[PDB]
RNA sequence: GCGCUGCUGCAGUUGAAACGCCCGUAGUUGGCCCCCCGCCGCCACGAGGAAACGGGAGCGCUCCAGGCAGGCCCGUUGGACCCGCCGCGUGGGACCGCGCAGCGGGCGCGGCGCGCCGCGGCAGCCCCGAGGAGAGCGGGCGGGGGCACCGGUACCGGCCGGGGACGGGUGAAACAGGAUGAUCCCGCCGAGACCGCCGGCCGCGCAGGCGCCUGCCAAGACCGCCUCUGUCAAUCAAGGGCGAAGGCCGGGGGCUAGAAGGCGAUCAGACACCACCGUAUUCCCGGCCGUAAACGGUGCCGCCCCGCGGCCGGCGCGCGCGUCCCGCCGGCCGCCCAGGGAAACCGGGAGGCUCCGGGCUCUGGGGGGAGUAUGGCCGCAAGGCUGAAACUUGAAGGCAUUG
């Protein structure tokens, strides 16, 4: 059965965008999913996004433009302590200069680099460059 | 030429009623005279005011009728 | 995915690690117990013992050679093992009925080279180093 | 390794099909992978059917025909020419 | 066909998207609440009366003219089953499934049917005791089956 | 070292390794939605609680391993601070999971309850209906299952008649048959198996498996739908059921073939391959056993994904009305661009993975010894499930290249 929604979205945009296409769909919408288009878009990976409303399962369309080399998520939501950020940091991204690390605090969903501006943690969602 | 927000009507007709951008039924009703409403995809028998038997042939999709209504 | 992966789930990998350890061969060797009771030496660097039979074994088939290698009785254990003097004209310099310090070869308890089924190494005699008699810095005059 | 993607038989969405007899030695095969021939000859071998013919009395007389069937296994068919091994380029070739 | 099949197929209905009524409806809310009530008193299931109701008066959703759906409607009426629908045909055909066997019992592939409707219905059952729509102490048993058919129908 | 114990982070078509299949409890995992209230986890901060060790500020034991010293005109000279917590407090409240039992005012005492009162104050009190599941109506579809019934040649045996010398069998022969009339032709009778050509990159079934006529009984997937309910779900130790052929117990039946056995050839030998005879068995009922190269040697659920084509079932569109062509769902297949891989090859994944995290279950860790010994459980038995060690060994294996 499906479970992670945002995983098969993040499968969707990758797929679609290493053939160079313009425009995706993913079914299913969810909060989660809206924040971390939002995130990416702030950061200039894929554009501007819509939402379609239908009452049941409500569908998006994203357009790209390239840019994005990859993304993911990390099932088992695991607890990031403030200080521990940087082993992730390392194990994860290609270098310590341009990936973003998505974390959901007590103060909301915000990426690595703002955690540590405000020395906080908290779990971890994904991760894209 | 081609964006996935606003389809073409005409290719939405050709594609499956749940893969459409927005769910939707594929039936609608009809009107008959031999002047009363009937559904496309009629199943249980149907009778008129005035006719004394039926006026519906169950199918497998569409429902059939008796000619004599217009 | 082939493994679990839920967040809480780490009894059944700690279950799964305990069970599935025990398939490596040094592991089991190791933490078994019944190399221990098996091992004449019991876990010991070297044992002292007294040789009773000198004897040649021949070498395996791509070699020819005939080795020199005492037979051996262990004090503690009372047991019966085949350590081989390597060092030239060494067999000389030991004699039937005397006291003996045998310890092991590289390996922990493989046979090494063409030797066949022996594991055992002769170091001292008489209480004197036989490298240090093959080299002449001492003698054994008092036997 | 594995030499032929139908697995030398023509079996699909089945677990098991009737079995035949070999027309040559009698052994038992598989319907999916006994090789098949359809065969129409004259029961009068064309050398004498004019003769036939022409002793015949009756008038407008056609030559009966004989139908059937052959069925032979792997082995046999190797051995009596029905089948060739081919090149590992030609096994894919399916016409006749 | 997926809980005890292999089978995959995607036969649904969809339903509009909006939820008004038909601008040729005729009937207020009440109408149809008399319709109902008469055919429930003829003992007809819920399935049933929709069908009725939309071939026969022209009424695609029933929510969307009353604001409730059918079975809400016979709860506030006093007339809904004990048993639920589902259920209580699952019986049914459990019931069915015993006699065909007990006239001839050479037959193992109605036992296995038999095995996965039983199943069915312990599960079913498990989940009516829970959300109290069904006694605690209601009970399936398969030599008192067709009894309960009968009592509660 | 060893990513050869793998949480990070192995492998499971062919190298070692996916239970024969289904149901199913514990266990693990579970779509979307309410702007703030309470509780659990979570993050941050803090209190409290031995040092030594470790980290670390300052100081020239001549350096150093060390030690806490030491300088004169010293922070009050100094020995600062952190580090052994599944508990306690404050805050946050995104994420993860639980909240069935009207409210507000007056009697009514300072507050809270148990109660009595206007309903005269409230919008009084149901998200939606998941290309999740289940139930329902209609339609056709199919070697799907069970029971009774029934036709047809053919093998075998017997009989009436005809005719008169060989016939069978093999690479070639020889054992069995024949003037008591064989082989061959025709007709009748008996019994028991079996279901042909059609018959298939057709189809059905959870798998094992499924093919005469007629009739009966129950069942099932798929499609179509503005029918119903409202999370009822996925996968699974234990447990339960089914399970080719051979085999076993007790009853029936007896025609073909045919383990064992016998006999003729061949060979140096032939107790085997070839020829002939032939018991158990092969068939039915009731019941055990529970294994197969039980193979797609590829576990189940779910998402995305180049292009071309064939077949089956159902539905819809169009016209010049053909069982035409244009589509949708579901199933069975072929070739193949990317990509992947040790390669053979896969591509309806063996892809989207060292750029290495969707969920659940099982198995494997060099080759032998050994699926052996010893215990336990099951079984009438044959045997099945579970399952070592000592000892030995340096390679054993996979895909591919040239001869
Ligand atoms: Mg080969
Ligand atoms: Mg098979
Ligand atoms: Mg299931
Ligand atoms: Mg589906
Ligand atoms: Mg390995
Ligand atoms: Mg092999
Ligand atoms: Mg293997
Ligand atoms: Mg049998
Ligand atoms: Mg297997
Ligand atoms: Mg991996
Ligand atoms: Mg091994
Ligand atoms: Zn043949």
């Amino acid at each position: 059965v499906r479970i992670n929604v945002l995983r098969d979205a993040l499968k969707s945009i990758c797929n679609a965008q290493r053939i160079g296409k313009k425009q995706v769909i993913v079914r299913p919408s969810s909060k989660v999913i809206i924040e971390f288009l939002q995130l990416m878009q702030k950061n200039g990976y894929i554009s501007d996004f819509a939402v379609v409303d239908n009452h049941r399962s409500n569908r998006i369309v994203v357009n790209l433009i390239g840019r994005l080399n990859k993304a993911g998520v990390i099932s088992p939501r695991f607890d990031i302590p403030a200080n521990d950020i940087e082993k992730w940091v390392v194990n994860l991204l290609p270098s310590r200069l341009f990936g973003h690390i998505i974390l959901t605090t007590s103060q909301g969903i915000m990426d690595h680099i703002e955690a540590q501006h405000r020395q906080i943690g908290g779990k971890v969602i994904g991760y894209f460059y | 030429n081609v964006d996935l927000l606003y389809p073409d009507p005409v290719e939405e007709q050709r594609k499956h009623k749940l893969k459409r951008l927005v769910q939707g039924p594929n039936s609608y009703f009809l009107e008959i005279k031999c002047i009363v409403v009937v559904y496309s995809h009629a199943n249980t028998p149907v009778f008129c005011p005035g006719c004394t038997s039926q006026i519906s042939i169950p199918t497998g999709g569409k429902c059939a009728f008796t000619s004599q209504v217009e | 995915m082939s493994k679990t992966s839920g967040l809480y789930t780490a009894r059944k990998l700690r279950t799964v690690r305990r069970v599935n350890r025990w398939a490596d061969k040094k592991y089991r060797k190791a933490h078994l117990g019944t190399w221990l009771k098996a091992n004449p030496l019991e876990g010991a660097c070297m044992a002292r013992g007294i040789v009773t039979q000198k004897i040649g074994i021949s070498a395996k088939q791509p070699n020819s050679a005939v080795r020199k290698a005492v037979r051996v009785q262990l004090t503690k254990n009372s047991k019966k093992i085949t350590a081989f003097v390597p060092r030239d004209g060494s067999i000389t310099y030991i004699d039937n009925n005397d006291e003996v310090l045998v310890a092991g070869f590289g390996r922990a308890g493989r046979a090494v080279g063409d030797i066949p089924g022996c594991r055992f190494k002769v170091i001292k005699v008489a209480g004197i180093g036989l490298l240090a008699l093959f080299l002449r810095k001492r003698e054994k005059r008092a036997r | 390794p594995v030499k032929r993607r139908n697995n030398g038989r023509s079996k699909y969405n089945c677990g098991h099909t009737n079995i035949v007899r070999c027309q040559n030695c009698h052994r038992c095969v598989p319907k999916d992978k006994v090789i098949k021939r359809f065969t129409i000859r004259n029961i009068v071998d064309n050398t004498i059917a004019d003769d036939v013919l022409n002793a015949c009395v009756i008038q407008g007389f056609a030559i009966p025909k004989l139908y059937n069937k052959v069925q032979y296994c792997v082995s046999c068919s190797i051995h009596n020419h029905i089948v060739r091994v081919r090149s590992r380029e030609d096994r894919k070739i399916r016409t006749p | 066909g997926r809980m005890h099949s292999k089978g995959k197929g995607i036969s649904r209905s969809a339903i509009p998207y909006t939820r008004a009524p038909a601008p040729w409806n005729k009937y207020t809310p009440e109408d149809v609440c008399e319709q109902i009530c008469k055919l429930a008193k003829k003992g007809t299931p819920p399935s049933r009366i929709g069908l009725i109701l939309r071939d026969q008066f022209a009424i695609g959703q029933v929510k969307n003219v009353t604001g409730s759906k059918i079975v809400r409607i016979l709860k506030a009426k006093g007339l809904a089953p004990e048993i639920p629908e589902d259920l209580y045909c699952m019986i049914k055909k459990a019931v069915a499934i015993r006699k065909h066997l007990e006239r001839s019992r050479r037959d193992k592939d109605s036992k296995f049917r038999l095995i996965l409707v039983e199943s069915r219905i312990h599960r079913l059952a498990r989940y009516y005791r829970q959300a109290r729509r069904l006694p605690p102490t209601f009970r399936y048993k398969s030599d008192q089956a067709a009894a309960l058919l009968a009592t509660y129908a």
